[PDB]
């Protein structure tokens, strides 16, 4: 059974997937990372917390990457348990994703329909860039310096953050930036907004939803 | 047998005596129980030779195997964690005393971090300043309660460390005192921001000779 | 047809090495030298296996960085069980080749890597170094002189068979490298560089980032 | 799915591959065997000692019969521990490597481009002839009682042989023969051992450096 | 492809290597059985005892066979031990030889090219005719009552014993009816021959070889 | 998966078409097993418990490992419960379970036709009951006689004529071998004989079947 | 209980009690210990009821297993073999006597056979010509012994078998002795060239009220 | 009971006494503790009929196993491992001694082999002329310590065992003496480059006569 | 039972007895409790004959199986990690070596002992014993050391140290010059390891012997 064959096709039928679903953008801002997914949804979520400094988004089939999800928190919380907090990092949970994602695709019968985004900000008082990972249905993972859009039509959106981000942006200039991204490819009531705060002390996710939120929309 | 361990300012220093015993006969006069684990820690055993180096050996691949995989090493917490685990595994016997150096602690000068183990396998982190293990050390303890105030530096907290292990030594059969018909003395390790260093021998042998004077 | 179904797993492979980033590992005078195309700070081609055993390698991430997580593993337990000096680069190409060969055959997708492994002599001794490279499907092979492993290959290969001068100085071995890989800007931001330092008392992988490599550049 | 086609194309890919790597020769002297095999390597062996008397060259792929080569020390050594030292023989080896290959052959996704060849030299102080077995990749056994050629292009070197074999040669010449034979199809080159029979115990010994140029 | 065909697939597969392989005579004489093969090895066997008064005869491909000598002889000690000595017979095994192969031949992706003969003798001072069983690729068993023939070009070796074969004929007498017929489709340095001797008190199963076998042909 | 299911069907029809001819009937004293066989030591037919009885047609290595099977399960049955509780039902059932997950998991389907035979128990009254098993796991039960192997329409037609119940031993054999035909040198013959207090199996050979014939 | 068995010229006899005990009181009267197993054994266990039967109805679906699977008996070496499996694999307690004829024997009128069962499980053919179990078998042996002289058939061996189950009885209390009141007697199995046979109840009561009539 | 053994030029010799008691009583005289287990071994256990049998029989199937298997017999050492590995099987009891005959040992006079078995399951090849096993044994090793220097020959061999064995039933109530009234006597194997074999009742009887009248 | 080692410029010699006992009783006369492990190592149990070979021989094959698959012999701390892992997996071993790859050929002769739990120690005084004369042995080498010279001399002082726990401990065997049995002996240096031949230990024996009286 020609592998060639298999491997395109398993291809085809995760990137359709992927692109039938909405769209989840992830940029690097001055206080951290910020998430903003168009989710019409008040209980299914596609942006959380995975650990401390690491936190999680994902587009395409939600039974799919919310188990992914799930699975994340709980090696994240027997990592840590077993050495220290400081072992769980964004590296560290992409590549379980990437592992994970690439047998699924090697292994199971349908690949994940799923593009998942991994982040992580600086420890309290420390300065380090922010980090962005990307993690495809195949077990591809890309290092992304400044943004990482998944899911729906990728390009115009893209291409869209390519000439409006600007490095260092406060969170009201990037979450606009962001908004205005998702519309080339919508309110609180259509959309799922979280950060990965860098001055929190120790859990640096946190959701701004509704009156907070429109206040800075 | 006898392991101290002492904090100074800048540091810390971890020493053990050099006997063995089976029963009331003496089997070993050059039992190295002390042993560098990385760059930052020591582990002492007041236990045989194999044990002493087994588990130190055991210890210290799992740390570098941590640093290699992941491309930092542990953070100290997270070296206590998975000693306490070590510990634990082999329980289900003598305890360790970790000697060690917080290189990521805000106050160097007080970054020395000294941690000891009880019968039932738990981790205690010592705050007054020094401990002992061993069949000796309650004697050890005793003595550097009396002697911890003349700790100012590496130095004269080396001398503390050599002079408990005597008193050890002088009321405990079971550790070993400095024996200068075959120029055996105790080992010792220091460790401070430069690293985890073994003390010379050669330093270690002034000391007990400078103690053995002003005793006599 | 089982002959087919073998030269296809072989194309599949062979592309994704082509479609990464390269690497190249040479013998110089203090031992090995490795550099890659790596703009990654977090996600690494290079590192140490064992005392002086090192490890490169191109292709996909979630693969190769599980194969050098098994290797660690191998030479971790090996060393305890036996004595340190039973580790050597042989025996871990080998336990690669064993490894690839299996995942290739068996699997249902080959591994879209490449790997090498090198090993300089114990302190105080003189042996000359060694490099091995594992290639997908299992085959090692043993190069006296230098690696070249991921993308296109033989314009990086013959700007070496060329440019290689043996028993070079390290500031020497680094620029020639550095050529031969332009080949296929290049500055510290995009570099992972590191050497098996056959002068090191124990340890001999070390890593040369930051203003320490600007220097020889 | 056809048995008849599916057991051609394996044998077809098997065959492709052995004849695509380096020779090997291995043949009967006066003090034993004689193994030379073209190997610019000099790490990846394909010479080796199996057992006491016996011993081992293939031919192909290299993480392939490396495989074998350890499967066969570990089979050995269980059996000879077992049993008694004289219970490993070149006939047993042979067997348990034709039972392996078949095996592959049928069950495992792509069969091993490998061809083996097991030696046996007799006892220190007994007069046996040399045995000398050749495996292929489908488990077909084959006694030879002269010489056994393996990998590459197989017929120039085996007729090269047909015509230059001597019973009783002696180092020296039995070696010529079989370097001028392969070449039919130096030190930095080859790799060769041999199976001396006059050894005690242990029949294996390595030909290299200068004492190989020597005897070429 | 079909199953009626399948089948066919493997007995040609089957048929064609026991033809290709060396032939084996098995037959009736007064002393018990006589065994003779066209061997050129002296050390890869042919011919074999199985317990005290069965032997055991094969031709076609060695590894097979012999797995299937092991596997016999392992059964047959295994029941004389749970039972008694008496219980191991000849059609015992040649029944256990008839369902194994005949396994083998479906349930395995190549069948077995090989033909096995099963022959037992009366037990010490007892009367009763040599018993002699064909056990073929396919799991088929036939009772012969005078010889058997294995492997290579059966046809012509069967007629040639026909016209020579005398029924308790001497040991001298069977073995030059044996050799000639195999003559028709060869001295101590090509021949292994032996006799399941029925006046031998527990293992009728005697080699003749050598100076013996000289003195005889 | 239809083309399957008739392939193999085909395929087991073959094998059973290919072997000799076996024949199972009721007689007055109990059941009669008469069958082609010039083997000596190749048994077609078996005892299986104690009224239970064993014929089978078709290769020998499969239908002997039905047989061993159905003496193991009847031993472990009767120990396990009583005696009685071994039927012939019981075995064909356990048959039917064996040969269709045969017919449905391995390779080739087993080339054979069974037939277990049950009479009385002594001292009491109950019809013989026969049953026939074929290679998928169809089980029919027949009230007069099962005939399996070769080609069975001549053998059945034959006995579907000349079928008297209630007929004696001599004259069961002899409409038996009659049949087959549509010596004792190419024949096995045994009786479930129902006047037996427990084994009801008996083998009719050597000088004792001459006679009768 | 008892258990008695005795060779005679020709075949082979074995006799049991009738009672079993709990503690001193009597809780069986008609234990029935001794079963024909096949056409030429017989089983007898000194124990309850069911220990008795249970084991001999395990070791007769054994022995006619085999039969109806292989076509013909086991040997009589191979009945003990099945015998001392099913007895080693139960002590993973009473202890059977088996009685049995060899049909295969040379010399019919020594083919009797009797085998017991020691403490580990252990086998033994038996060569003195009686043998008894349970606790009166010193009584009934040393009764046999005196009186093993006068057997020269089934009819005496039998007399001498219930005459053994008398004295035990007589001696041992919990053994049963005759009970003409409730008219019962020691059961008994003779077997012979023939077969097995139940000895008719009527025979062993005119044995026992003739040992009773003459001891009076 | 009493097994022993002894080398003689050429040979060795094995005798067993007949006798199984249980406390003090007398369960058996006709007790068969010595058997061949191949061509040039024999086995002899100081335990019951069934345990000496028992292990004899898997001892033998397992030799004969392996020559079938293999083709050629194990060598001698090969036939230890192998019943060392039975031993310690069983443990994890009476301890068997192995009498044998090296067929491929260079001097034939003295290719006679004895081995015994310790508590704990280990081999040891008996180098002084004789051994003993049982309840007798240093009885019958004092005996044959004084008579040793008789045996010159396989016949004088077979006379000393029989007189160590009546040695050891002259002080050991648990081993058998030559039982005149009944016929019974110790059982012999004798083992030379010829094979081995069970020696004649009546020779040990004439043997065992002798004896009598000489110390009468 | 006792088994010594020493170390001597340039190699180590291991002695042991020749006695083994049950209770008070005399078993063994002959018992061989050191042996050749590889070229450069032998080891040495107080214990009995086959405890002695068998762990020797089992130690042996570990060895020569990584040579095998390796290609090289394991390092002397390699060795010693085997020989621990085996002694902890199962009385206690005396292992005596030499160290081709050590920087001082002079001094690279080795001693390992084991301790009750299974633990392994590198001796640095020059000597070790175990067994049950092994205070007396080692109490008699503490006294003659220092005529420790050579490879002669090494032999001497191991034949006179098993000669005083003989003397005074009846587990362990002295010189039977009534049998002709004397102590085993391997030396080791950088030429490999060589059993001692036992005319040359008999002469040692004799001299210690006339010295004495």
């Amino acid at each position: 059974i020609s592998p060639e064959q298999a491997m395109r096709e398993r291809s085809e039928l995760a990137r359709k997937g992927i692109a039938r679903a909405k769209s989840v953008v992830a940029l690097a801002y001055a206080g951290g990372v910020l998430f903003v997914a168009e989710n019409p949804s008040r209980s299914l979520q596609k942006i959380s917390e995975l650990y401390d400094r690491v936190g999680f988004a994902a587009a395409g089939k939600f039974n799919e990457f919310d188990n992914l999800r799930r699975g994340g928190i709980q090696f994240a919380d027997t990592r840590g348990y077993a050495y220290d907090r400081r072992d769980v990092t964004g590296r560290q949970l992409a590549n379980v994703y990437a592992q994970t994602l690439g047998t699924i695709f090697t292994e199971q019968a349908k690949p994940y329909e799923v593009e998942l985004c991994v982040a992580e900000v600086a420890h309290y008082g420390e300065t380090k860039r922010p980090e962005l990972y990307r993690i495809t249905y195949d077990g591809s993972i890309a290092d992304e310096p400044h943004f990482v859009v998944m899911g729906g039509t990728t390009e115009p959106i893209a291409n869209a953050l390519k000439e409006s981000y600007a490095e260092n942006a406060s969170l009201t200039d990037a979450l606009r930036i962001a908004v205005a991204a998702l519309r080339a490819g919508l309110g609180v009531a259509s959309l799922e907004v979280a950060v990965l705060d860098a001055n929190r002390p120790r859990r640096a996710f946190r959701r701004i939803t509704g009156s907070a939120l429109q206040a800075l929309l | 047998x006898t392991i101290v361990a002492l904090k100074y300012p800048g540091g810390v220093v971890m020493a053990g005596d050099r006997r063995s015993t089976q029963g009331n006969m003496i089997s070993g006069r050059d039992v190295r129980k002390v042993y560098i684990t990385d760059d930052y820690t020591a582990t002492g055993i007041a236990g045989t030779a194999a044990v002493a180096v087994e588990f130190a050996r055991l210890y210290a691949v799992e740390l570098e195997h941590y640093e290699k995989l992941e491309g930092v090493p542990l953070t100290f917490a997270g070296k206590i964690n998975r000693l306490a685990i070590m510990v634990r595994g082999n329980l289900a016997l003598a305890l360790p005393l970790l000697a060690g150096y917080d290189i990521h602690a805000s106050d160097p000068q007080s970054a020395g971090r000294i941690v000891s183990f009880d019968a039932a396998g738990g981790w205690n982190i010592e705050e007054e300043g020094y401990q002992a293990v061993g069949s000796g050390s309650l004697f050890a303890k005793s003595s550097m309660k009396k002697l911890y105030s003349q700790v100012t530096d590496g130095d004269s907290g080396l001398r503390v460390a050599v002079e408990a292990l005597y008193d050890a030594a002088d009321d405990d059969s079971a550790t070993g005192g400095p024996d200068l018909v075959r120029g055996i003395f105790p080992t010792a390790v220091i460790i401070d921001a430069d690293g985890a260093v073994d003390v010379p021998e050669s330093r270690i042998a002034e000391l007990a000779r400078a103690i053995i004077e002003s005793r006599s």
